[PDB]
């Protein structure tokens, strides 16, 4: 049961590689750019 | 118009090893004598920069020109 | 002596302009303005590169920080003799008058002005830097 | 023998070593002309060699497993196996002359420090001071002795500037 | 905005406010000296950090310190 | 009156100074109260290059 | 003050940029985007058709070449929205605004894709 | 003279005088005693 689908491998490596740091980018710089009250 | 034409000064500097046994004499800050080791390195530096030892653009052409 | 006020219809010294001069700082949060009054038309050099010349008379500059005022200044008052003043000018158009402060230049002592950030103790004579550790944010013992 | 090693002259290795030498000079000597200059010096050559190996083997030096002489530093096993000559004499002959340029030199900086201007002594040399003291520092062992013995060899702490600390 | 300080071994040479770039420093009356001036520094705000000042003082230790602080457009030196 | 004579050798005791623990001439002594009257000069150079300084009267012992 | 050239003051070349989307003030900032993502969009195609790693795949290179572009047409829309998130947060032209840049992205969204479909379709 | 010799006496020129007579002797033990690892 522990072994995870043989299509894994296409769904995680972009979502990891490529939407989750543009996420995470994206997130980040609206943080760092925030002004504070 | 000046003419262009031969022109020296007859017997300007002597010669005499009396600065040879004057280290630094060419210049107003080293001449003299040390205080710390940077003093050697400056003498060496400096020792070429001809128009940083005097502004008479003459005297300058004349140790360009015999250097 | 007073505070003078800034006149901006003052003539600047003729310039053909350069790219190294104000940027959009200027329009947004504050430029500076030096004055003087010149003997004689005079070629000085700019502190943003070239040659100006100064008309006779009162002369106005325009530059982006307080640094290239000063520089300017210098060069008149020990090359040329002159006694400019400059100000700070913000965006709204308030007028900061600031040099020199008291219309006597630093380097001269003066009457009336009031010590500032003077420790009446020796640099050997600060204490350790775990005296002050937990104060509420980074501080030098030179600060107390 | 010491640590596994064997002496040289009895080593196959080391007698090996010298004919690969030997054979590659014999190479080059032979497109020269007996009497020739380039004949010469390549003989000459091949004479100091035989002569190297030779003394080597006779002074007893131990070789390895590669052929080569290896040195013994211990000055127990030097001494009880007659390798002094090769670290443990060189060793006292090194520290005299190094001592021999130290103490020297020592001196003329003390010597010079009573002057007008000591700074001057020290770029240009006072030859006929300083090939004084070169003469008189044969003795820098006992003169050393004496002055750490009398205590004037070190400066007293009160006089040495230091940092805060 | 850096932190400039004066101490009490000022003699009152004046050189600290003379090499200042930014008319951070100016001399005030004082008696602890026989020059009877003191080194003052009313206008931090503007200092850049330069150090010129304490290149140009005499005294042993220094009798003018700057200790770089926070970091603002005047004091990073910003045109823009 | 105050302080040690012209012209003699003193000890610095200033710690944070680049003479501490050597030996300089005395210069002058300010007789007017200043907190540090007493001018020392020195035969070597600091790293700012400077050969004279002025200390306080408990700062300098007399050499030797 | 400032350095004044052909090149920075002329009048041919202050006609054109008045003339472009991004100077043309008195338009809706949506249809500023869509007119700036059109022109875009249409470009961005080519490179990635001509020189796509499936590049020499017959009928293969249009379809990869194009959808790249539309990728890259997402991430541009996406730069835009964070761009306006960050530099506008507290004036004349209602573009260099809060919910005005916000509108601009969108236009550039739509008009990008369709800049990239418009493509595809001339080469098929 | 006297200023010749003392140009002599300035450190460069020591060193260089020192220095090529320390060479030299160094330079001359190895043509006469060629080879010398050990001390015999
Ligand atoms: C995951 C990867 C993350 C990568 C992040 C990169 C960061 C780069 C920026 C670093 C920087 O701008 O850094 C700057 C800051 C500055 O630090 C602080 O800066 C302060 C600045 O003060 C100023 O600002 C203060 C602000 O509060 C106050 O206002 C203060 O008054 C004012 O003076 C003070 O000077 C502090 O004393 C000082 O410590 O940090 C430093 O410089 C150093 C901080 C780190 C210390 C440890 C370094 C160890 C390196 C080992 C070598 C690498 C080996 C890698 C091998 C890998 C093999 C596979
Ligand atoms: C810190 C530990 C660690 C590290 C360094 C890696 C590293 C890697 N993982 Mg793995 N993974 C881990 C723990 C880790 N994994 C754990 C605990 C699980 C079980 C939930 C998985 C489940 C997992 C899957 C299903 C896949 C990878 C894959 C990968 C590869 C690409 C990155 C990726 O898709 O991550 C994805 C990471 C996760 C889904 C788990 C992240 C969990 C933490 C808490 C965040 C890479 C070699 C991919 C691969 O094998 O590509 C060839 C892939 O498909 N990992
Ligand atoms: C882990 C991260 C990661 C991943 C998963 C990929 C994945 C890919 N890269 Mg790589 N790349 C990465 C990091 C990564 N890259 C980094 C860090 C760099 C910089 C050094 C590059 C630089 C790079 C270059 C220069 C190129 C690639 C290309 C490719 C493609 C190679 C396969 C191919 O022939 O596609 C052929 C293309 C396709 C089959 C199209 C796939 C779908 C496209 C990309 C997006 C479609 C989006 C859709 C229209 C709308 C959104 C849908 C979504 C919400 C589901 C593939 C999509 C090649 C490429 O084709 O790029 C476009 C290429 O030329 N990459
Ligand atoms: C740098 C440190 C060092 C080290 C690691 C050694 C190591 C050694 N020395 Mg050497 N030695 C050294 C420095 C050193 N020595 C120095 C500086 C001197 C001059 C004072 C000597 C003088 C010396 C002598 C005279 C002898 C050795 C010997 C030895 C070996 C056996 C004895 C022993 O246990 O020594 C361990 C070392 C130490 C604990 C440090 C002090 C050693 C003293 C100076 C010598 C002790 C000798 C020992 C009592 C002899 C026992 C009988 C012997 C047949 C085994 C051993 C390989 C012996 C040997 O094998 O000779 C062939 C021996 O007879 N050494
Ligand atoms: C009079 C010469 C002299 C003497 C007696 C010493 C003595 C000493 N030095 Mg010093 N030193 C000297 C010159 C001298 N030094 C010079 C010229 C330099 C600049 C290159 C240094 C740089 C130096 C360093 C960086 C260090 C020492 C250290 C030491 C100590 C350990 C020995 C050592 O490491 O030597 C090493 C020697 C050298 C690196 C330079 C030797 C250069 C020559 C051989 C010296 C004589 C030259 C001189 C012109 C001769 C004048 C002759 C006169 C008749 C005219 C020891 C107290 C070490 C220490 O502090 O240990 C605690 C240490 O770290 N020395
Ligand atoms: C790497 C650079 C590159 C490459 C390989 C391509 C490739 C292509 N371009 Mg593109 N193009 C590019 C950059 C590039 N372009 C740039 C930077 C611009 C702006 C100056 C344009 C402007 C442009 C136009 C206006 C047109 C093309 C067209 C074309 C096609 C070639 C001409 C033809 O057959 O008609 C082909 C799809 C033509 C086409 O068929 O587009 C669909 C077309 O009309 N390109
Ligand atoms: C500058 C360096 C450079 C260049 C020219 C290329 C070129 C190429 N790479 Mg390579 N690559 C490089 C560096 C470079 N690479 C590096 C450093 C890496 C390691 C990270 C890679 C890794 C890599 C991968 C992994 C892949 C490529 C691939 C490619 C191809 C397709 C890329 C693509 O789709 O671009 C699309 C390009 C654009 C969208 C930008 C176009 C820019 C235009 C032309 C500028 C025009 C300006 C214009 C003149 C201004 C006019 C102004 C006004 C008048 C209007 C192409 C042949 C892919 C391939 O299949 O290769 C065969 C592929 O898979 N590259
Ligand atoms: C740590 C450094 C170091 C050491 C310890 C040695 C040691 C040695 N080298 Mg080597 N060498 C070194 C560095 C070193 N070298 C470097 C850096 C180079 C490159 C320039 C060389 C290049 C080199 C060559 C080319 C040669 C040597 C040779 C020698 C030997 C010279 C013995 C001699 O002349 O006795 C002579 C005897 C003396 C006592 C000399 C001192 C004389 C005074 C007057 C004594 C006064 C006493 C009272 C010796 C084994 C020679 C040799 O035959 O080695 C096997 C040899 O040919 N060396
Ligand atoms: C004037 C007459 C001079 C005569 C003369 O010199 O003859 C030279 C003499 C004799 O010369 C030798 O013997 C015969 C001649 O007597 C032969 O004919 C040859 O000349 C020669 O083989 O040789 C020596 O004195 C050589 C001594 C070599 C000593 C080398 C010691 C190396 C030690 C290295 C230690 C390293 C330490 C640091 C490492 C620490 C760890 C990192
Ligand atoms: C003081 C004069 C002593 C002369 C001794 C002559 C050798 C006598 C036989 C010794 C055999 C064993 O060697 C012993 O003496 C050597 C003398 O160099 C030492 O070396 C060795 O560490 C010691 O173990
Ligand atoms: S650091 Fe520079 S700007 Fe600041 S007070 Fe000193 S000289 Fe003036
Ligand atoms: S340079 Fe030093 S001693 Fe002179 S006025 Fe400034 S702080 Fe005082």
């Amino acid at each position: 049961p522990f072994v995870p689908p043989s299509w894994a491998p296409s769904v995680f490596v972009p979502l990891t590689g490529l939407v989750l740091p543009a996420i995470a980018m994206a997130t980040l710089f609206v943080y760092i750019e925030k002004e504070a009250p | 118009a000046k003419k262009v034409k031969i022109a020296v000064d007859r017997n300007p500097v002597e010669t005499s090893f009396e600065k040879w046994a004057k280290p630094g004499h060419f210049s107003r800050t080293l001449s003299k004598g040390p205080n710390t080791t940077t003093w050697i390195w400056n003498l060496h530096a400096d020792a070429h920069d001809f128009d940083s030892h005097t502004s008479d653009l003459e005297e300058i052409s004349r140790k360009v020109f015999s250097a | 002596w007073t505070v003078p006020t800034l006149n901006p219809d003052t003539p600047s010294p003729i310039f053909g302009g350069s790219t190294g001069g104000l940027l959009r700082k200027a329009q947004t949060e504050e430029f500076y303005v030096i004055t003087w009054e010149a003997k004689k038309e005079q070629i000085f050099e700019m502190p943003t590169g070239g040659a100006a010349i100064m008309r006779q008379g009162p002369n106005l500059l325009k530059f982006g920080k307080k640094e290239q005022c000063l520089a300017l200044t210098t060069q008149l008052r020990n090359k040329f003799k002159l006694t400019p003043c400059f100000y700070r000018v913000f965006p709204d158009g308030k007028v900061q008058y600031l040099h020199p402060a008291d219309g006597v230049y630093p380097e001269k002592v003066n009457a009336g002005r009031v010590g500032a950030n003077q420790n009446m103790r020796r640099i050997g004579q600060n204490v350790n830097p775990i005296k002050v550790k937990f104060s509420g944010r980074m501080m030098s013992p030179a600060e107390i | 023998d010491i640590a596994g090693l064997t002496p040289c002259s009895e080593s196959k290795a080391y007698a090996k070593l010298e004919k690969k030498e030997l054979k590659t000079l014999e190479k080059r000597l032979k497109q020269y002309e007996a009497d020739s200059a380039p004949a010469v010096a390549l003989k000459a050559t091949m004479e100091r060699t035989k002569a190297r190996f030779a003394n080597y083997a006779k002074a007893g030096l131990l070789c390895g497993n590669d052929g080569l002489p290896h040195l013994i530093a211990d000055p127990g096993l030097a001494l009880k196996y007659g390798h002094a000559g090769e670290v443990f004499i060189p060793t006292f002959g090194f520290l005299y002359v190094a001592g021999y340029i130290g103490y020297v030199g020592r001196q003329y900086l003390i010597a010079v420090k009573g002057e007008a201007k000591p700074t001057d002594k020290e770029i240009i040399i006072d030859v006929p001071l300083a090939t004084k003291l070169a003469w008189q520092g044969a003795g820098w062992p006992l003169a050393a002795v004496q002055e750490l013995q009398r205590g004037t060899l070190l400066e007293k702490e009160e006089n040495i500037t230091v940092s805060p600390r | 905005a850096h932190i400039v300080k004066i101490y009490d071994t000022c003699i009152g040479c004046t050189q600290c406010v003379r090499a200042c770039p930014l008319d951070v420093l100016e001399m005030v009356p004082w008696d602890g000296c026989k020059a009877s001036q003191m080194a003052s520094a009313p206008r931090t705000e503007d200092c850049v950090g330069c150090k010129r000042c304490e290149t140009a003082c005499p005294t042993d230790f220094l009798s003018v310190r700057v200790y770089l602080g926070s970091e603002s457009t005047r004091s990073m030196g910003l045109s823009y | 009156e105050v302080g040690p004579k012209r012209g003699s050798l003193v000890k610095i005791l200033r710690p944070e100074s680049y003479w501490f623990n050597q030996v300089g001439k005395v210069v002058s002594v300010d007789q007017s109260g200043v907190r540090y009257p007493v001018v020392v000069r020195f035969e070597n150079q600091n790293y700012a290059g400077v050969t004279t300084n002025n200390y306080a009267l408990d700062e300098v012992v007399a050499a030797k | 003050g400032m350095l004044e050239t052909p090149v920075t003051s002329a009048p041919i070349v202050a006609t054109y940029l008045s003339n472009l989307p991004a100077y043309r003030t008195g338009v809706a900032p949506v249809l500023r985007g869509v007119e700036i993502g059109l022109a875009h969009g249409f470009l961005l195609a080519g490179p990635f058709i001509k020189l796509g790693p499936l590049r020499n795949v017959p009928e293969t290179a249009e379809i990869a070449g194009s959808l790249s572009a539309a990728g890259l047409v997402l991430i541009l829309a996406l730069c835009l929205s964070i761009y306006g998130s960050a530099q506008f947060q507290s004036a004349r032209d209602p573009l260099f605004s809060a919910d005005g840049w916000s509108e601009f992205a969108a236009g550039f969204l739509v008009g990008g894709e369709a800049g990239v479909a418009w493509a595809y379709v001339c080469t098929q | 003279m006297k200023d010749f010799t003392t140009y002599l006496s300035t450190a460069p020129v020591i060193a260089t005088i020192w220095f090529t007579f320390t060479a030299g002797l160094l330079i001359e033990i190895n043509r006469y005693f060629p080879d010398p690892l050990v001390f015999s």
